[PDB]
């Protein structure tokens, strides 16, 4: 259905069907971590290892449908486009649905002038909410904090807000060296990338198991069915250019 | 300043100058934005009598106000020539590093680039009737008429 | 971590009464960018890390200045460029196609930078034979690697400020990079936005190579377009802003203030905020000295404790001024016509002691076609053979005459170098969309070592200030510099654009004229 | 309800000289809107083909304003030209629309769209019927710029497409679309020409193009939580505000004009889906800086200079060969 997204015709479901990512021979994979302000954190995060221990064997899998040119970059000061709401309930901050489609507009202007090539670039955030917000959560539908407290755009990035606590200390505020969880980031940045490239959750039949996730962290025949939707996509892609 | 002197073929029998020997003094005002390839003249040709002396004044004053304006694309050259045209001609000389009617000068220590357009303010009274332009140059060559034009528009 | 970030803002008042600031912005990164494999950026901008991989970079300067450095009446600049965007790269050993290379990333800089560098195509780019030598680590300066280009009419705005100031890490939202508003940097005489990268040293014994990435932003403020009064040079009165909570990132965040008077050896200039210390130092051929306002000092600027350096300063009399910078040029157009002319550059200098050696780069691009035969040095109303001459001549639309001379300028004396050039008629097709302003000849570069009034010191680049670490001093009693002259505004002979139709109805009717004669000559038999 | 998801822009200034500083001011207006608005530099193709913004002329360095009270900047503290002076063109603006661009040129500088983007193009200039004047030398014309919006359809490189021209007799700029789904704007109709003139005291030349401007003001007042329509922007300037009659064309697109919100293409408003799955991850000698200037070193680089005369195989080939013609004739 995202393969063709032309020839067949167009009715209600047929953007949701359009959202996943167009084909192409590369593929760039920015993981930013964005702090707003150095004066209170100190952000450190072992994004080497974290791309070796997990993001390339996850590229390696997904590498029979193209090449992934991974990067990481640190983006100081990077403000996000809405300020959220303080809840005077329980000293937090939130980002209802509304405002997620006004909030990565800043830094999308910081991450521009930053790639080595013309493949469709996916950027994936680790926001670091400041002092000012410190616990900054994301609501799904109706209040409820969202699991992850990410989001992802169809064809974009996706975006984390990753939040530190237990940083009391006797004096005034220093820059607190924060240590990223990795494991807990790249999570849900695998999981936004396999949505961004289509690969939905095994859609069952009604008996059936799985296996349960596999190392790399996507099925080998999901591998297979990216590889015919990349097919008929890139042959009909062809047949309209040569026409 | 230019130190300029030239050997006249007869006394003149008009200005009794027969060695004729000056100083030609210029400033230069340095467009800030620009980078100094272009730039305007304004000029006064002052003599050996006392015409011109509000022409200087009069040159001085807009210097001082040209000088503190940010808008400058040319520079502005403000000269002030030692004879009534001989040493406009020992200027225009050495500026070009000409030598088209042979005479001496000292070599320039500074220029301001292509000059653009070229103004020859005399004016030997304070108070003033009426601006009388003159728009003929040697051999018979003119200006371009938008500069008469300018000059009628902003009259 | 293995990047640092130091920041430093030096405040010089020029002889002439101006005040020149220059903002430094040096990353130093302990990483191996020179191959594939360092996809991790923190300080140092990815978009420029990244170059340095992809083209095989050794060293890259990139420079956008609005304004000439008027040399003689402001001093010798810490750093200077010429006007329009100069881009010079040395490349690595293993390139093996360097002009494909260069055209590349002349490309991609115009897209990092928002400016007009594709235009950089071989008719621009020059190869110098010995002229700018690579600023870092050199196992041997071959020169097959260097390309050189310049674009005299490339304007500078906040089109080029704003990707300037994206590269920073406290990306104008903190510490020293926020006294950078575009409406008063570019409300000045002189405006300069490089960025250079070198393979600098990683310790006291340079054994090993780290990256160097200084983004260097020198500004020219007039004293009557922005002072015109009695008010003190205060960073409020000439950059809009104070200075807020330093950059948290930055490893020093210095601001430096020349305070430094002459025929006097006290006394200097009065700085209103009590600076934190004082340095004194021969910087360029002087000794002079700086008070340091440390940003990272909580005693100095609180979180409540914004600093506004204020300077008192004013043209000083004639009889209290440096005399002259022992080296300036002053390069020109003679003749009036088209058809015909010469370039002359004159070059001075001023110490009455000593001569000393000059190499002049000229390139003039093809249009204006150069009569090397007619190339005069006189330098005393004699005649200077110069010691070392280069001239590779051009050919029409694919390269263009570049001219390196080394000059020995004798005593104090004005060497004037000239050279007569004949303008050339182009094809209609081929001016600009503004034919009538003219065309530029690239500013001249002028390398010299001129010698120090006091001998200085082998100072790391690691202990000195940022200005003092540009160039890679060698002798110590004699500086390098390197003054770029006016760019030149010469006008070719221009066809009638509105006649490309008529032109070809005409010039075919001469020949079917000639055609019809010589028919009915050939073929009428007489009767 | 749209199902865009890029939002890109091009914004094309047409004019140098400095007298055409309206021009400018049109396209810098459109662009600090858009830019509020949503759309990130790097989806926003801006051409300016001078400056005007910081060239010496101009008695407020590095600003552009459009109005006489001078408190509104365009031209702010945060903007990028891809395309400037000599490099905006005809040609490399249809380059920049149909994809056929050189090889070389960055990301920054080309229309990187896809079947699911929408496209806001702006073009302002000289322009007379069915013609856009390129910098007062060349021309793109309404058939042109018609094929190259049908090139585009036809790789399905926009979803939807609006066209806004600020020209004079700008409504035939629009007169010969046939891709699918545009949407145009004019300044004025295929024959009022009457071009304004009020230049400003303190900037010498005139600001801005009175339509654009009441654009502008139009768009100022938006956020980009917006619900604002293009039926509330198809009427934005009046007869009684603008002399020139704007027109607007809705033939191509399927969609109701009163339903496309004007964020759909002044901005980008990003379709967000909150993710709730998780992968579950198992878990010795020393270096020397150049000498700057190797005076002797760079004087022995070089053979020695000397004087040039012809080999000795060459006056022995021409002398042997001028006495042999000497004695064939005698
Ligand atoms: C343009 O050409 C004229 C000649 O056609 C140049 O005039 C010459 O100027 C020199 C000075 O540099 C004169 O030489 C001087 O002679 C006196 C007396 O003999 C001597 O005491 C001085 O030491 C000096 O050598 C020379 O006489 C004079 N020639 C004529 C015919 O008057 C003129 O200098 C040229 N223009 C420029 C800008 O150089
Ligand atoms: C992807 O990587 C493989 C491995 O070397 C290479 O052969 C191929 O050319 C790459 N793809 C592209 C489009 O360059
Ligand atoms: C600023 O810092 C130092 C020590 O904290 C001192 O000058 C002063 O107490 C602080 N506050 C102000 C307003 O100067
Ligand atoms: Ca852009």
């Amino acid at each position: 259905a995202a393969a063709l997204a032309d020839h067949l015709p167009e009715d209600k479901w047929s953007a949701e069907k359009r959202r996943p990512l167009k084909s192409s021979l590369g593929y760039e994979i920015t993981f930013s971590l964005l702090n707003p302000d150095p004066k209170s954190h100190d952000v450190y995060w072992d994004i080497e290892g974290a791309v070796r221990r997990y993001v390339q064997p996850f590229l390696n899998a997904l590498g029979a449908a193209g090449n992934f040119s991974v990067d990481s970059q640190i983006l100081y000061y990077a403000m996000l486009g809405v300020n959220p709401r303080f809840d005077s309930a329980s000293s937090s901050y939130y980002l209802d649905m509304h405002s997620l489609p006004h909030v990565i507009n800043p830094v999308e202007s910081r991450l521009g002038s930053s790639a080595a090539s013309l493949y469709p670039v996916l950027n994936f955030l680790l926001y670091v909410p400041e002092l000012a917000h410190s616990p900054l959560y994301i609501q799904d539908k109706d209040g409820a904090p969202v699991a992850t407290n990410a989001f992802h755009s169809p064809r974009w990035g996706g975006i984390m807000v990753y939040n530190v606590d237990s940083k009391t200390y006797n004096a005034s505020v220093l820059p607190v060296r924060v240590e990223v969880d990795m494991v807990r980031v790249m999570e849900v940045f695998l999981a936004q990338l396999r949505l961004l490239f289509g690969i939905a959750q095994p859609q069952l039949p009604p008996k059936c198991l799985l296996s349960g996730p596999t190392s790399e962290g996507l099925m080998t025949w999901e591998l297979d069915r990216l590889l015919w939707a990349r097919s008929v996509e890139n042959l009909a892609t062809a047949t309209t250019t040569l026409t | 300043t230019q130190s300029f002197s030239r050997k006249l073929p007869f006394p003149d029998e008009t200005h009794e100058r027969y060695m004729v020997s000056g100083t030609n003094v210029y400033g230069i005002l340095r467009a800030p934005r620009a980078a100094s390839t272009e730039s305007l003249v304004l000029t006064v040709p002052c003599g050996s009598d006392s015409t011109n002396s509000q022409a200087v004044g009069l040159l001085l004053a807009l210097a001082a106000h040209f000088r503190g304006q940010i808008y400058w694309a040319k520079d502005i050259v403000f000269l002030v020539t030692e004879h009534d045209l001989l040493g406009t001609e020992a200027w225009l000389e050495a500026y070009h590093d000409v030598n088209v009617t042979g005479m001496q000068s000292s070599p320039l220590q500074g220029r301001a680039g292509a000059i653009q357009a070229a103004v020859a303010l005399e004016l030997s009274s304070d108070v003033v009737t009426s601006l009388d332009v003159a728009v003929e140059g040697l051999n018979g060559q003119l200006p371009n008429l938008d500069l008469l034009n300018l000059f009628q528009t902003f009259c | 971590a293995r990047d640092s970030l130091r920041e430093e803002l030096v405040i010089t008042p020029l002889p002439s009464g101006d005040v020149a600031a220059t903002f430094q912005f040096r990353t130093r990164w302990d990483s191996e960018l020179q191959r594939e494999g360092v996809s991790h950026y923190r300080l140092f901008p990815k978009a420029l890390g990244q170059l340095i991989s992809k083209y095989s970079l050794r060293e890259l300067h990139l420079s956008f200045t609005q304004g000439f450095w008027r040399t003689r009446y402001w001093g010798p600049p810490f750093l200077q460029a010429p006007s329009g965007a100069e881009l010079w790269v040395w490349f690595q050993d293993t390139v093996t196609d360097v002009d494909k290379s260069w055209k590349e990333l002349s490309n991609v800089l115009s897209g990092i930078f928002c400016a007009s560098l594709n235009f950089i195509d071989s008719t621009n780019t020059v190869t110098p034979t010995a002229s700018f030598k690579p600023l870092g680590l050199a196992n041997d300066t071959d020169h097959y690697f260097l390309r050189y280009a310049v674009l005299p009419r490339e304007v500078v705005c906040t089109e080029n400020l704003t990707p300037w100031k994206k590269l920073l890490p406290c990306s104008s939202k903190a510490g020293l990079s926020v006294l950078l508003k575009a409406d008063r940097l570019f409300h000045t005489s002189y405006h300069s936005q490089a960025v250079h990268i070198r393979p600098v040293c990683r310790n006291a014994r340079c054994t090993s190579i780290s990256w160097e990435l200084r983004q260097t932003l020198s500004v020219v403020f007039d004293a009557f377009i922005t002072g015109q009064g009695k008010k003190d040079w205060s960073l409020f009165r000439m950059f809009s802003r104070t200075l807020t909570e330093p950059c948290p990132l930055a490893s020093e965040s210095r601001v430096y203030v020349d305070i430094t008077t002459y025929n006097q050896d006290n006394e200097t200039l009065e700085v209103h905020p009590p600076p934190t210390t004082t340095y004194q130092d021969v910087i360029l051929g002087t000794r002079k000295t700086y008070a340091i306002y440390d940003l990272l000092d909580t005693a100095m600027i609180n979180n409540s404790r914004n600093l506004n350096i204020q300077l008192k300063w004013k043209r000083p009399p004639e009889n209290e001024a440096p005399p002259v910078p022992f080296l300036h040029a002053q390069r020109y157009v003679s003749g009036y016509g088209l058809q015909k002319g010469e370039l002359s550059t004159l070059l001075y200098n001023t110490h009455p002691y000593r001569a000393f050696p000059v190499l002049l780069l000229d390139t003039v691009p093809w249009y204006l076609r150069l009569y090397v035969h007619t190339l005069t040095i006189t330098s005393k109303g004699k005649e200077n053979k110069p010691s070392y001459i280069h001239y590779q001549p051009a050919q029409d639309r694919l390269q263009p005459h570049l001219l390196e001379m080394l000059i020995q300028l004798p005593a104090n004396s004005v060497t004037k170098v000239s050279i007569q050039f004949e303008r050339a008629l182009l094809k209609w097709t081929e001016y600009t969309p503004d034919p009538n302003h003219g065309f530029y000849v690239s500013p001249s570069v002028l390398s010299a070592l001129v010698p120090s009034m006091v001998a200085a010191k082998p100072v790391d680049w690691e202990e000195s200030p940022l200005f003092n670490s540009l160039f890679p001093v060698s002798d110590g009693s004699n500086y390098f510099v390197r003054l770029y002259t006016e760019p030149l505004l010469v006008n070719l002979p221009t066809p009638d654009f509105s006649m490309p139709y008529n032109v070809i109805c005409l010039t075919c009717t001469v020949v079917a004229v000639c055609y019809g004669s010589f028919y009915n000559l050939l073929t009428r038999t007489f009767h | 309800r749209s199902g865009h998801t890029n939002n890109w822009a091009v914004l094309v200034c047409t004019s140098r000289f400095w007298f055409n500083y309206r021009h400018v001011a049109n396209t810098l207006s459109v662009y600090r809107s858009v830019k509020r608005l949503g759309i990130p530099d790097s989806h926003i193709v801006l051409m300016l083909a001078d400056d005007m913004a910081c060239n010496p002329r101009n008695p407020k360095p590095a600003t552009v304003f459009s109005h006489k009270n001078m408190e509104l900047n365009v031209y702010g503290d945060d903007v990028e030209v891809d395309y400037r002076s000599y490099e905006v063109t005809v040609e490399n603006f249809l380059r920049v629309l149909t994809g056929r661009i050189p090889p070389s040129t960055p990301r920054s500088k080309r229309l990187l769209s896809d079947d699911r983007s929408n496209i806001l193009i702006y073009m302002t200039g000289h322009g007379g019927n069915g013609f856009l004047k390129f910098q007062d030398s060349e021309e793109i014309t309404n058939i042109e710029l018609a094929d190259a919006f049908e090139q585009m359809w036809q790789k399905r490189r926009y979803n939807e497409l609006l066209f806004i021209i600020d020209t004079c007799q700008g409504a035939s700029m629009y007169e010969r679309f046939y891709s699918p789904n545009i949407m145009a704007l004019a300044s004025s109709q295929v024959g009022e020409d009457s071009l304004s003139h009020q230049p400003d005291p303190a900037i010498g030349v005139h600001l801005m193009d009175r339509y654009t401007f009441y654009v502008l003001e139009f768009l100022e007042e938006i956020n980009p939580a917006s619900q604002t329509n293009m039926n509330d922007l198809f009427q934005v300037c009046p007869k009684s505000l603008c002399v020139s009659t704007p027109g607007h064309r809705t033939d191509l697109f399927q969609r109701d004009p009163k339903n496309v919100l004007i964020t759909d293409f002044f901005g980008s408003v990003r379709k967000v889906e909150i993710t709730t799955e998780t992968i579950k991850l198992q878990q010795m000698e020393p270096l020397k800086y150049a000498e700057q200037l190797p005076v002797a070193q760079i004087i022995h680089q070089k053979p020695k200079l000397k004087d040039w005369h012809p080999p000795g195989g060459f006056i022995l080939g021409l002398w042997a060969l001028i006495i042999m013609v000497f004695f064939k004739t005698y």
